[PDB]
């Protein structure tokens, strides 16, 4: 209150719970663009986009830790039931194989004819 | 809608000459102009107790 | 259409030759360490939990004290939870500590 009568000291409650996060804000970088419904590693937060973003721009990323359907994977390699599932950022694909990538889930359903797989994202780390 | 849409509508375009006997008058022109857009975003926050 | 499709709550597997699974017991079947909502035979189709829950259990090896914080690893070959962090699966941290009963109340972890 500008202008009040009498200097009425002001208490904080603290809080910690800022949201459920479900869901993330995130900065595209320069070399970066998304689609919505498609995954990505943008800021070292992997999950799905809900919103399309071009450039420079807010995007929101989904990190439920849900299970998650999703073409785009290496079609080479056989992704069995289980097997620990990565993200190659220099392809963008899921892959198997464990050099450098980041781990972010593991895989429910087996790879079918479409190369469609059901996976459950992991805690982001 | 998320995203407006644009606003249509036509316009002709003439100018009166002088007109001298039997000459040919000069005819018009018909063009088109468009408004432009706007969108709605989306706000929220609450409380946890 | 949506990359979400269910909340990862639960997810199905199929029994192997060697696998068999009982009602509202823990089992790893195919990488998923989770509780299962079926009885299952061979080569069936069970529903197991991931829920990130706090779970009650009394199946484990009864030779060490879990005392509240120790991480709880899952041992395949006898079956049972333990602290004993060699080669075996790490699944929860326990929560409550055993009991007379030897009962243990622990959070699951994500499969990683």
């Amino acid at each position: 209150f500008k202008g009040q009568p009498t200097p009425s000291t002001i208490t904080q409650i603290t809080r910690a719970k800022i949201s459920d996060g479900k869901s993330v804000r995130v900065i595209l970088s320069e070399g970066e663009s998304t689609k919505t419904q498609q995954f990505y590693l943008i800021n070292g937060f992997f999950g799905v986009a809900m919103q399309d973003g071009e450039k420079g721009d807010e995007v929101t990323l989904q990190i439920e830790q849900a299970e998650y359907e999703t073409d785009n994977i290496v079609t080479s390699e056989a992704f069995e039931a289980g097997k620990l599932i990565y993200w190659d950022n220099t392809a963008k694909k899921f892959t198997t194989t464990s050099a450098s990538n980041r781990l972010v889930g593991r895989v429910t359903d087996g790879k079918d004819s479409n190369n469609v797989i059901w996976f459950i994202l992991l805690p982001q780390q | 809608p998320q995203v407006m849409d644009a606003k249509w509508a036509l316009q002709g375009n003439c100018v009166f000459l002088e007109h001298i006997e039997g000459e040919e008058i000069k005819f018009g022109t018909i063009n088109a102009e468009n408004g432009p857009v706007a969108r709605i975003q989306t706000y929220a926050t609450g409380f946890e107790y």
